[PDB]
């Protein structure tokens, strides 16, 4: 699985929540709807398939 | 409702209906019940209704 880092920039995550191009999107830890609210340290995506 | 959204239905439940449309409590008592209709609500060229 491939990590990509997310560091030091202005992260929307409205656009991927109100997109219905996902099957599932699904939070621990945190409610997405108060995603645009935080402030992260630093943001890992692992992406695969 | 649309097929896969019926576990939106749901107490502490998040999503484009359970939060826009229809949100039930956190102390919900009571109970949901959930059938297909694709017979009297679905006809050829669309329902838009």
């Amino acid at each position: 699985w491939n990590r990509k880092r997310i560091s030091n920039c202005v992260a929307d995550y409205s656009v991927l929540y109100n997109s219905a191009s996902f099957s599932t999107f699904k939070c621990y830890g945190v409610s997405p709807t108060k995603l645009n609210d935080l402030c992260f340290t630093n943001v890992y995506a692992d992406s695969f398939v | 409702i649309r097929g896969d959204e019926v576990r939106q239905i749901a107490p502490g439940q998040t999503g484009k209906i359970a939060d826009y449309n229809y949100k039930l409590p956190c102390d919900f008592t009571g109970c949901v019940i959930a059938w297909n209709s694709n017979n009297l609500d679905s006809k050829v060229g669309g329902n838009y209704n």
